[PDB]
């Protein structure tokens, strides 16, 4: 699993 | 993440069983129709129960105990590894030692009762979901494409075809034509009842019985007919989200209407018309002027099945598999029973004093009361 | 103090109803009642009914504008012959209208315009809704050709208890109970005319429910069978149908053997008359369905001040 | 956000004055077309936060 | 390494032969097309430049300068098949 | 009634003068009930009037009105899957918004409009109810109650009439889907008209790519269940007999390019008609014409069909327009990114003949950059110009900063953690700055990276990197030794052919070593560097600093980045130390992977991989041991324990740091050790050669509908590692680790598919040829990041 | 959540004015919006709208400021204080513009607004600042054009450079951007061997600097 959260 | 429903499923009513129902026997056909919507249902004739499933398996069962007489599959296998389901979706029908079954691949199989061998196989315009009605040495099939075709019983060749306009959006299911005085009355998803001469299929007359349906496109405009019935020169049809109407058998004149719609089949008895509303509202309407005698909304939004009269008592199955006996004179419940957890989706069969019904899993049941 | 001159009585989907219209016809019916021998005591309930007529008139008149239906000035001059009964009273001038409106030419002419514009569109819409079967024409023609019987003529009064096209059980019972009570009241001594004013939903409610002289075969079989045995002054009903319950009182009965002969040619002589007879019932049955359909679909909001 | 919180409040900048371009003899500079012209306006108003930007009482 | 770079109008080496002396501005525009350059410094002169340079393959330039008169009439022609 | 004055009450938004103009009646004139009715009707038709009642005062004509109440606010409830702001946007587009009057007649209209929107977005049973709350000052508040119900999903996608191909295979390429296994990431189960049209086009292209020229779609049907929860899709087709391409003919204003064009249209007589090949030919013709100068070269192909011989004769119509030119290239919306970064991606240089292909390529490059959510193109005409146009690009800026976290598991790295913050556009300049950190069983890594993708507008990229690395050997089943290192690197990038890429750069690294178990191989290098550590104890230390010139070459040609079927990838990384550095060694690596399909559909592919590595010292020194190549694992040779292949350690007699009873030790002096010691622990080597031949076949048992998402491969992997500075003669007793003949081989099955929990790979191997000390591991898997 | 007590509009407006004097605009905006909603037709609705425009400008609510200005212009094109709203439009366009290489569309819009204001009402208090801001905006646009010209010069296109700097001369003949860009034209002409124009550019440069 790999999460990305654009900020 | 949560899921909600606009209409809350009605709770299971509590009813005291006036007479205790039983189960004479039950046999497992196979995988069954599953969650797919189809008209595939068992049929009864000469104390023989013929049934099938979506996979392509067909079985012949005894009508008193449930022993298997013969069985055969229709899923062609290209060796030992590959296998393609036949995708049967046409209700089992039997007439004159033949078994006609529809298919989702525009194929109609005619099997022999004695040994279950394929008498003949023919291709049609499209998916054959309608019940294979038989009359005057012909087999009528209503395909989803709107092409009404007639097939020879002995050979299976196409005799004639009629094209019916199809809307962009419709409901999954077509009408099974009914024959009267050498003429077939059929309906289409367009929202019109059509009558065609049996000999050639010439269009006799067409009538629209849909409601105003002036609302948003392909929404509130859905109107399927689902097997209209005719009695004493009077044609009875019921359209989903439409108005029930009575049509003259010769020209199609609207005698009277009533704002209500449903896709479930309705039965005609004496001077009472028992039908199930699209919202699972069991009611009885007077044959003459469509005057309601009683209503029973205790099973609202429970996904009921087409009713069948049995010993003067209506019988209906729900998605939960419960069977609800209701008095026809008043609509009051008389007996409730648990049959299967898979759920009931197809109409029951009532004939020769035998009550039969098939669940989603395909397990056929015989119902008796003691 | 300030005095109200006009108000809005009802709002239409694409129009409005003014309170001045109900007052104008309110006086007209009151004046007509005195000359017609029928007393008109009710005021509040009668006021309630007249606004319903305007509500139907406004919505029906509105459609005629949408579809492109108009009236000709020359037609009003012809209409004066019968609408104003100029033939009965030879006065086409406005002087005859001494009752009210100050002999204003435009107001009454516009009043005449409303009466016919609704009728024209109503007649056309209902007529195109009719369906005729050769089976019915032959059956009735032979029936009228069978000894040329059933020439009975009836003068009858009708009281209507409205019901929606999709009524619930409670509404059905309430209408049935009300209809039975009126029937019991009608025969116990209560005047039928007053009951029509109080409860009748028919267009004749202001007229006491009187339908005028007619022939028994005009009405459907549900009432014809009852009228066959009923005598003068009897109350027939209550009987349910799609629109609602009906209560009928036969005011008078007459008949004659004036058989029309050419030969009782049911193919030609009694076919057009039977078809005309069939059309008469067809108009009435589908005229009541059309009007109720207009009411339910029409948008309305009663206003009070 | 923050970049816009500096320009709006008080940030005022003054750029170099415009300089007319000379034309040597024997050639003519391209036409101007007056699309972006700064007409001379006489008057000594208030600038650089000396100008009250509060709306008038009307 | 770098992508192809194109500059100026396109000359087919044939339409150039179509233009004679004295032809009007409309005629030259119809024959070749509107130039991408001019001499804004007073004199009206049309400079047709055909410069192309594919990836690391040198540069080729064909220059065609047209000098007109006060009435938009062609009076001189200069063609440079390749740069010096 | 004569009127001498006019008065109104309730006039709020409509001006008195405007209303006076509206009413036909005017002061100083006779008025009747008819005129009053006309004025009331006009006022109501104005549209801002709710309750009209014209009133006569003692002398004045007074007017009273509530008026249509003004909409103060809009509230929403139940819109779980529908966002409030966009719902309000839809409402105001319909017309109803704040500040406007609320019509008391259209409530059903707005309800039905919202229900129509719900139907369009998918939900069919949605019910919308509006609640109106009157407020003083003729103000009104409306509240909408939403019962979203459920969204219907496709229950089946049936195709009728197909005989040449199975329906499952045909649906395999459809965007829409009917089965969504929990163990496969294939997509959702929703229905959309655009998706249906795309699926139809894909089916048509598939059929046309097999010689079925006469393929036709009779019609399609969409049906719903009575519950309005299931959706059925049916497609009727009529596949004709295959056809052959007899020949190709062209005609049109080719502009004297007929000779060149003919070479592009050449084909082999007696081939299968291929719409893709026809499209490629048309695109090639368009590209040639664009190279010639024309900007809009219309080209059409209308095949001529002869059913008698089942032959198709292509007829190509070519039309070349006029040579346009570009005057300006403008960008709008780049409020943050500067003009240069957008411009350098363009391929249609300003002031040159226009090209549609070049413009499209530039748009594609801008989209690839990723800084813009939406990119649009437009070609305006300059005023009064027949051949000059202006190219305008509209872009919408997209946020670039992105926090990132990652977790992965595997039999080699055990538990792995990935966490970093990345910024691709630093102040809208194109610089990419980001911090990443990696943690696993046997190493902790953290770096700061800054790079300029365009150091030179040609495409040269200048990098930069600062990294801190901690490595524990024991956790990596190697000889126990701890290496803590940190350094910085800078590199350049040279794109030369759009597939090759050269990169060179310098780097400084400082390495610290401690807690090392004595061993012959490692002490060889340590002695070569002049150190003389004690043998009895492992509390040794060693620090070094090195400057190295890094160079490498890359070659990428794979058709697809995921599950490639054809192409080739070659990588070569080489580093050497420059004078002044303590270490003096050079390391070279060569990775290679080749894919060769032997089937038209590319389902069957032969994959060959190789890996070469070498190194040694220069000034009579030895390559540092901590840079040795390792072999064995799920990446080099399956079936072997990770980093187990290669020479094994030789331990000297020494005392344990903290002896413990019933504790395993590598023959310490407290265990009767009086001589050299053999072991089974890998130490790596300075030379490595790994070759892997892999055979790919379709998954046999998984449903053909989605079987394309799982890759099944049979592999035969061989590898070997050895040391080139092992003095075999000096140590005769122990095995000669300098002989590369000890080749290791293995074979097994491998699986691979995309999973909701990241990539998954499984491999069962049975090493059949192994040497003494090699540790086998048949089962290997890796849930990577 | 910033609940606004429903006191008389006079009281609400007085409180909003006092809060505006304090400098906290987040409460003034709420007070003004509540006044507008509760009283869409007030005796001082125009003053409320102007105050709301001012609050939006000073609170970085630029899109709301633009919408309010557009609505005010549409409703009251002939209001006596039209110069104030035009000046506020110019200032909000400037703030939206907020790095010459960025998009100059906002700069062009501000230039147009300020030109309109100065040409319409040259005797208003907001004119000298308008002229100064117009000068700055012209310089900014010229700088952007010079930047793109320099980029193309480095790229190698010797036609786009000359065309763009010629446009710079045509549009902004009196800017340091053009003064520094003339050498780019000279270099381009020399590169393309157009000495006839290179000498002219050299003369133009020499005669100026």
């Amino acid at each position: 699993w790999n999460w990305s959260k654009s900020f | 993440n949560s899921e909600e429903d606009v209409v809350k499923m009605s709770p299971l009513p509590t009813v005291e069983n006036q007479f205790t129902p039983t189960t004479a026997w039950s046999t497992s056909v196979g995988s069954g129709i599953g969650n797919f919507y189809s008209n595939l249902h068992p049929a009864l004739a000469d104390n023989v129960v013929y049934a099938a499933d979506r996979a392509g398996l067909v079985k012949a069962l005894n009508a008193d105990d449930g022993k298997e007489i013969w069985s055969v599959s229709l899923a062609e296998k290209d060796g030992w590894f590959s296998k393609e389901p036949a995708l049967l979706s046409g209700g089992v029908t039997v007439s004159g030692g033949h078994v006609y079954i529809g298919s989702e691949k525009a194929q109609v199989y005619a099997l022999n009762t004695s040994d279950g061998t394929v008498a003949w196989q023919t291709k049609v315009a499209g998916e054959a979901l309608s019940r294979p009605v038989v009359s005057d040495g012909l087999v009528l099939i209503h395909t989803s494409n709107g092409q009404l075709q007639a097939l020879n019983e002995a050979d299976g060749a196409v005799k004639w075809t009629v094209n019916l306009d199809m809307p962009s959006l419709s409901l999954r299911g077509e009408s099974a034509p009914t024959t009267a005085f050498g003429a077939a009355v059929v309906g289409g998803d367009n929202g019109r009842v059509s009558a065609v001469l049996m000999e050639q299929g010439q269009m006799i007359w067409q009538q629209r019985i849909s409601q105003a349906t002036g609302s948003t496109e392909i929404d509130r405009l859905s109107d399927v007919d689902t097997t209209p019935v005719v009695v004493n020169g009077v044609v009875f049809a019921l359209a989903y989200n439409g108005n029930l109407t009575a049509l003259d058998l010769r020209s199609g004149q609207i005698m009277w209407k009533r704002e209500l719609g449903s896709v479930n089949d309705f039965i005609v008895d004496g001077n009472r018309i028992y039908l199930v509303d699209q919202n699972d509202r069991v009611m009885a309407l007077t044959i003459d002027g469509g005057v309601t005698l009683w209503t029973q909304s205790d099973l609202l939004h429970r996904l009921l099945t087409s009713p069948v009269l049995y010993n003067g008592n209506l019988v209906v199955g729900d998605s939960e598999g419960y069977l609800h006996w209701i008095n026809v004179e008043d609509g009051r419940f008389v007996a409730q029973q648990k049959v299967d957890s898979s759920g009931f989706q197809t109409e029951p069969v009532a004939a020769d004093g035998k009550l039969l019904i098939q669940a989603k899993d395909g397990t056929v049941y015989s119902i008796t009361r003691w | 103090a300030p005095q109200v001159v006009d108000k809005v009585a009802a709002v239409v989907n694409n129009g409005v109803v003014l309170e001045s219209d109900v007052d104008g016809l309110m006086q007209s019916v009151k004046l007509n009642a005195a000359q017609a021998r029928q007393q008109l005591p009710d005021d509040a309930t009668l006021r309630h009914q007249i606004m319903e007529r305007l509500i139907m008139d406004q919505i029906i008149l509105q459609m005629g504008q949408k579809m492109g239906v108009k009236i000709s000035d020359e037609q009003l001059d012809q209409a004066i012959a019968n609408i104003a009964k100029q033939n009965n009273m030879t006065l086409d001038q406005m002087r005859s209208r001494l009752a009210y409106d100050g002999l204003n030419y435009n107001t009454y002419r516009n009043q005449i315009r409303k009466e016919m514009i609704i009728s024209e569109v109503r007649n056309n819409e209902v007529r195109r809704r009719i369906t005729i079967l050769p089976q019915e024409v032959e059956s009735l023609a032979q029936q009228v050709g069978n000894q040329n019987d059933a020439s009975t003529e009836l003068n009858l009064s009708h009281i209507l208890i409205p019901l929606p096209e999709n009524p619930t059980s409670d509404q059905v019972n309430e209408a049935e109970s009300q209809a039975r009570a009126i029937v019991d009241q009608a025969r116990n001594g209560a005047d039928f005319g007053k009951l029509a004013i109080a409860h009748s939903a028919d267009q004749q409610a202001l007229n006491g429910g009187q339908m005028g002289w007619g022939r028994i075969q005009e009405l459907p079989g549900i009432f014809a069978q009852a009228l066959s045995t009923a005598k003068k002054g009897d109350i027939v009903g209550p009987i349910r149908s799609g629109v609602g319950f009906h209560i009928l009182k036969v005011n008078d009965l007459r008949g004659e053997s004036k058989n029309i002969s050419v030969v009782d040619k049911t193919d030609a002589a009694q076919k057009d008359r039977a078809y005309r007879m069939l059309m008469n019932r067809k108009f009435s049955e589908e005229a009541a369905s059309w009007m109720q359909e207009q009411r339910a679909s029409a948008y309305v909001k009663i206003l009070s001040n | 956000r923050y970049k816009r919180q500096v320009s709006g409040d008080e940030a005022y900048l003054e750029a170099a004055p415009l300089a007319e371009l000379h034309a040597p003899a024997g050639m003519i500079l391209p036409v101007t077309s007056g699309d972006y012209a700064i007409p001379v306006t006489n008057g000594s108003g208030a600038v650089g936060k000396a100008l009250d930007i509060r709306p008038p009482a009307q | 390494y770098r992508p192809d770079i194109n500059q100026g109008n396109y000359l087919t080496a044939n339409d150039v032969s179509k233009i004679r002396v004295g032809m009007t501005q409309q005629q030259v525009a119809y024959a070749l097309g509107t130039p991408l350059m001019s001499d804004p410094f007073g004199t009206n002169t049309w400079f047709y430049v055909f410069r192309q340079q594919p990836g690391h393959e040198g540069v080729t330039q064909q220059t065609l300068t047209l000098t007109f008169n006060s009435s938009g009439v062609l009076t001189n022609i200069d063609n440079k098949p390749a740069l010096s | 009634f004569v009127v001498k004055d006019i008065h109104f009450e309730g006039l709020q938004r409509v001006a008195v003068g405007a209303a006076l103009l509206s009413m036909p009646v005017r002061t100083g004139d006779t008025v009747n009930d008819e005129d009053i009715s006309n004025t009331i009707r006009a006022l109501f038709a104005t549209g801002n009037f709710e309750d009209v009642r014209v009133l006569r005062d003692g002398d004045t004509l007074l007017v009273q009105v509530k008026e249509r109440p003004t909409i103060a606010s809009i509230t929403f409830s139940g819109n779980k899957s529908v966002k409030d702001d966009m719902l309000k946007q839809n409402l105001e587009a319909s017309g109803v918004r704040v500040g406007e009057s609320l019509d008391r007649t259209t409530i059903a209209d707005i309800e039905k409009g919202l229900e129509d929107f719900y139907y369009s977005v998918g939900k069919y049973s949605a019910s919308v109810k509006a609640v109106v709350t009157p407020l003083p000052r003729n103000r009104v508040d409306l509240k909408l109650v939403f019962q979203e119900g459920v969204s219907a999903e496709i229950q089946q996608i049936n195709i009728v009439g197909n005989h040449a191909f199975t329906t499952d295979e045909l649906i395999s390429h459809f965007q829409l889907r009917d089965e969504v296994p929990w163990w496969n990431v294939v997509g959702d189960r929703k229905y959309q008209k655009q998706k249906l049209a795309g699926d139809l086009e894909t089916l048509r292209s598939y059929y046309l790519d097999r010689g079925y020229a006469r393929f036709n779609i009779d019609s399609t049907q969409v049906s719903l269940t009575p519950d309005k929860k299931g959706i059925y899709v049916t497609v009727n087709i009529t596949e004709g007999d295959q056809y052959k391409l007899s020949g190709v003919e062209v005609s049109g204003n080719l502009a004297g390019h007929s000779a060149e064009i003919e070479q592009l249209t050449k084909i082999e007589p007696g081939e299968l008609y291929n719409g893709t090949k026809v499209t490629k030919m048309e695109d090639d013709i368009k590209k040639l014409l664009g190279r010639y100068g024309y900007a809009y070269p219309r080209v059409q192909s209308m095949p001529e069909i002869n059913d008698a011989d089942k032959t198709v004769k292509l007829r190509v119509n070519v039309d070349a327009g006029n040579r346009f030119y570009v005057r300006k290239i403008r960008f709008e919306g780049n409020d943050t990114s500067k003009d240069a970064v957008l411009r350098r991606e363009m391929r249609q240089m300003e002031g040159a003949w226009l090209g549609s292909d070049l413009v499209d390529q530039g748009k594609e490059r801008l989209n690839r950059l990723g800084f813009f959510e939406t990119v649009d193109t437009d070609t305006q005409r300059v005023p009064g110009s027949p051949d000059q146009v202006d190219v305008v690009y509209k872009v919408k800026e997209r946020n670039t900063g992105s926090f990132n976290f990652g977790i992965g598991y595997g039999t080699e790295s055990g538990v792995s953690f990935q966490a970093g913050v990345q910024q691709d556009n630093w102040l809208g300049t194109g610089y990419a700055v980001g911090i990443n950190g990696t943690k696993n069983d046997y190493q902790t890594y953290a770096e700061l990276s800054v790079t300029n993708p365009y150091f030179t507008v040609d495409g040269v990229s200048l990098g930069g990197r600062l990294f801190y690395n901690d490595f524990q050997a024991d956790d990596a089943d190697l000889s126990d030794y701890t290496n803590k290192s940190y350094g910085t690197d800078v590199t350049l990038g040279f794109p030369i052919n759009e597939y090759n890429s050269l990169r060179a750069g310098l780097g400084y690294v400082h390495n610290s070593l401690s807690n090392m178990q004595p061993q012959v191989a490692m002490w060889r290098y340590l002695y070569s560097m002049g150190e003389h550590p004690s043998t009895s104890d492992q509390d040794n230390s060693f620090k070094t600093d090195d400057f190295t010139f890094n160079y490498g070459w890359t070659y990428n040609k794979l058709d697809r980045g995921y599950f490639p079927t054809d192409g080739s990838r070659v990588n070569l990384t080489g580093k050497v130390t420059i004078p002044g550095s303590d270490n003096e060694y050079y390391k070279v690596t060569l990775d290679t992977a080749t894919y060769v399909p032997i089937d038209d559909d590319h389902k069957w592919v032969v994959l060959g991989r190789t890996r070469w590595g070498y190194g040694d010292g220069l000034g009579g020194k030895e390559m540092p041991f901590y840079e040795n190549f390792y072999a064995g694992g799920s990446s080099t040779v399956r079936g072997f324990q990770s980093n187990t292949i290669g020479p094994k350690a030789v331990y000297f007699p020494h005392q344990a740091s903290n002896y413990d009873p019933d504790y395993d030790y590598e023959c310490a002096t407290q265990d009767g050790a009086k001589d050299l010691c053999k072991s089974d622990d890998a130490v790596g080597g300075n030379a490595m050669a790994v070759a892997s031949l892999e055979f790919i076949t379709p998954t046999p048992f998984i449903s053909d509908k989605y079987a394309n998402s799982v890759r099944t491969s049979f592999f035969w992997d061989m590898g070997t590692v050895w040391d080139t500075n092992w003095d075999s003669s000096q140590y005769s007793g122990y095995p000669d680790y300098s002989d590369p003949s000890n080749i290791r081989m293995s074979a097994g099955i491998a699986l691979q598919w995309m999973s909701p929990l990241g990539p998954l790979v499984f491999s069962y191997a049975q090493p059949f040829k192994k040497y003494d000390g090699d540790k086998a591991e048949q089962f290997q898997f890796n849930i990577g990041k | 959540k910033e609940e606004v007590p429903d006191n008389p509009p006079n009281e609400i407006y007085a409180t909003a004015q006092q809060k505006l004097q304090d400098g906290n605009w987040r409460q003034a905006i709420t007070q003004l919006e509540a006044l507008d909603n509760r009283y869409p037709f007030g005796p001082y609705s125009q003053q409320v709208q102007l105050d709301l425009i001012y609050a939006y400008y000073k609170n970085a609510d630029l899109p709301l400021a633009q919408a309010a200005i557009d609505r005010f212009i549409r409703l009251n094109p002939t209001h006596p204080n039209i110069d104030y709203v035009m000046y506020m439009r110019g200032l909000t366009n400037m703030a939206l513009d907020d790095r010459s290489d960025r998009d100059p569309q906002h700069a062009r819009a501000a230039f147009s607004d300020f030109s309109k204001l100065v040409r319409g009402y040259p005797n208003s208090q907001y004119t000298t600042d308008a002229t100064k801001r117009l000068v700055f905006l012209k310089d900014r646009l010229a700088k952007y054009e010079y930047s793109v010209a320099e980029y193309y010069t480095e790229r190698g296109a010797w036609v786009a450079v000359v065309n763009r700097v010629e446009g710079m001369l045509r549009d902004y003949p009196d800017t340091q951007a053009t003064r520094d860009a003339l050498p780019l034209m000279e270099n381009a002409y020399r590169q393309m061997q157009m000495n006839a124009q290179a000498e002219k550019v050299a003369k133009i440069i020499a005669a100026n600097s």
